[PDB]
């Protein structure tokens, strides 16, 4: 796997699976990597793995990728290794990786099941861009016989929140596909706004597609319960005060994919680690660094 | 002493054709739950250690439902005894079989079985324990009254009471009802034995929850043609200079009280327990524990069980169960 296969197997595992986020298919590749390296050196695995988590995000411009290959360049060392020839050393981290996998993928319906208590009846979610976070949620709120109308922005770089209301609509849930600049239109009749992020900062911060900043600041100025819902793989050591304080690697005649949301602008967080407040982000998210 | 009360099961009037012949009145629910379960909840709520339910018509139905209830288990506080008979068929029966059974000890409450009631009567009973301890076994039954204006949908036109009462003692010298009477007439012998003071109320809602004595069933059993509780106050007040045994009475304006007796009780002490009026005998508190009636007070009052699957459209404003 001279880096080439990597590029082109990390494409085959985001191809293989639409429903798949890339972050997972990120550390399938360096899970498969670690899988068959063919080196005996508990430090020559590292350099090889920087070099792979380097070329994934190159390929890969999303942050969680980066950040799922902090998290498993991190949890595939951690028991005591100690090994005599590097053989027990491969296998406890090819254990460890396959757990870590588990972890994420049973993490996002955990997510749903801990989410979808705070959607009333009749209430009127407010929703960004296709995510299978939200998407997901949303399945299991009207798996428990609930009634609501969503409104989904279209996200005009690329038109996935089109995309999202074609795959709610087949849930026959009642969906409206609202243009992106009347945020400040329909806010007034959402009652709560449910937005997926794709990278969570140190301060409980979101890093995410380029209307969550207007469209939070619009849920705060009408006091509307801005609800964050992601992974456990998508947290991130950066701390941005401003929209300009992101790195430009996660932001790309000045289109920019990605924007932040200060924690201020957050009511709450559905992570796997449970319904965080921002500075239980903060204290979680360097727990679990470690 | 122990707490004693008696439960008349079968209310004798024929008002819910065809409605009850099916099952009896005391049967009925009013939102999943049947009468007999509000009136034996308000019963072990007040703290009554034994009650005696008594049941004439579609009694086996009666026992089959109430031997599985809550207030039949081991567990429970309240211990009851279902006596059925073919052969009574009106209250002044029931207490005269009280009286030739001898069940009661001291100063029982007499209640029918269709009552939905929150009242705490512990402050009434230690009131009339009070004027049975000075008196010296002069007051015989303490009537137990709401206050209400007469434009209450509670209060119908069939039931509707008018009393005359001693306001400084709280004892009862007039009763009657306003069934087909637009003016309403009151001796004068009542001022002239009692110069003390004396008023008329006509804002009292009637309760049927009157404690009484073991000398109600002396009464009962002393005279034969007293067949329900109004013979009996009414035979009761006529008569001074024989058989002198007061009458006092109780008024509650903190707590919901009230016995149905046709379809409009029903409907408007439906239309109260919906409105959360006897808090806490509320359909999402589950006073009856059946598995089958558990519910989620969301809001304007709409309680929701499980398993309900709302349609696309369906509104539920206010009041809903």
């Amino acid at each position: 796997m001279d880096d080439k296969e990597l590029i082109e197997y990390f494409k085959s595992q985001m191809k293989e699976d639409p429903d798949m986020a890339s972050a997972v298919a990120a550390i399938r590749t360096l899970l498969e990597f670690l899988k068959r390296d063919k080196g005996e050196t508990i430090q020559g695995l590292r350099a090889n793995l920087t070099s792979a988590i380097e070329t994934l995000c190159g390929v890969d411009s999303s942050v969680a990728v980066s950040s799922g290959g902090e998290l498993f360049l991190r949890f595939i060392s951690l028991a005591s290794l100690e090994y005599s020839d590097y053989s027990k050393c491969k296998k406890i981290m090819i254990e460890r990786g396959e757990l870590f996998l588990r972890r994420i993928s049973l993490s996002r319906n955990k997510i749903a099941d801990l989410c979808h208590t705070f959607i009333k009846d009749g209430a009127t979610i407010l929703t960004h861009a296709y995510s299978r976070v939200v998407l997901r949620v949303l399945e299991a709120a009207v798996a428990a016989k609930k009634r609501f109308s969503v409104y989904v922005t279209e996200s005009q770089p690329d038109l996935s929140g089109k995309k999202m209301a074609k795959a709610l609509c087949h849930l026959n849930v009642p969906v409206t596909v609202v243009l992106d600049a009347a945020v400040g239109y329909i806010m007034e009749k959402a009652d709560l706004v449910i937005v997926g992020a794709e990278g969570v900062v140190e301060n409980g911060g979101i890093i995410n597609k380029i209307g969550t900043n207007q469209m939070a600041v619009c849920a705060k100025a009408q006091n509307k319960p801005f609800y964050v819902v992601a992974e456990s793989f998508k947290f991130v050591r950066l701390f941005p005060l401003n929209q300009q304080d992101v790195p430009d690697k996660f932001k790309y005649e000045e289109h920019p994919w990605v924007d932040y949301t200060a924690p201020s602008l957050i009511t709450l967080l559905f992570t796997d680690l449970g319904v965080l407040t921002p500075s239980a982000v903060s204290d979680e998210l360097i727990k679990l660094y470690l | 002493p122990p707490l004693q009360a008696v439960l008349v099961a079968d209310s004798f009037d024929r008002r819910f054709f065809p409605i009850s012949k099916d099952q009896p009145r005391v049967l009925l629910p009013l939102a999943n739950v049947a009468l007999i379960d509000y009136t034996l909840e308000f019963l072990t709520a007040t703290g009554v250690q034994e009650t005696f339910v008594f049941c004439c018509w579609k009694a086996a139905q009666i026992k089959e439902h109430l031997l599985k209830s809550k207030w039949c288990r081991p567990t429970s506080l309240n211990v009851v005894r279902i006596i059925t008979s073919e052969l009574y068929r009106s209250l002044g029966d029931v207490l005269r079989d009280v009286d030739a059974k001898a069940l009661v000890r001291s100063d029982f409450l007499l209640v029918y079985g269709d009552v939905i009631s929150n009242i705490n009567i512990t402050r009434a009973l230690e009131e009339h324990r009070l004027r049975r301890k000075l008196e010296k076994n002069v007051s015989v039954m303490t009537m137990i009254f709401k206050e209400s204006s007469p434009s209450h949908p509670t209060r119908c036109h069939e039931d509707n009471v008018v009393v005359a009462v001693d306001s400084t003692t709280n004892r009862v010298l007039h009763f009657q009802k306003t069934q087909g009477l637009r003016r309403f007439a009151f001796p004068l012998s009542l001022f002239q034995g009692s110069s003390d003071g004396v008023e008329v109320r006509y804002d009292l809602l009637d309760c049927h929850i009157s404690i009484c004595s073991p000398q109600v069933a002396q009464l009962f059993t002393d005279n034969f043609d007293y067949q329900t509780r109004d013979d009996f106050v009414r035979g009761l007040l006529v008569n001074e200079e024989i058989l002198g045994n007061q009458i006092h009475m109780h008024v509650t304006a903190k707590e919901y009280g009230a016995r149905v007796s046709n379809l409009h009780m029903y409907s408007a002490v439906c239309a109260d327990v919906i409105r959360r009026w006897v808090y806490p005998l509320t359909p999402e508190a589950n006073f009856t524990d059946s598995t089958t009636q558990s519910c989620t007070h969301s809001r304007h009052n709409i309680y929701r069980g499980p398993e309900v699957s709302l349609g696309h459209g369906s509104i539920l404003e206010e009041n809903v169960l």
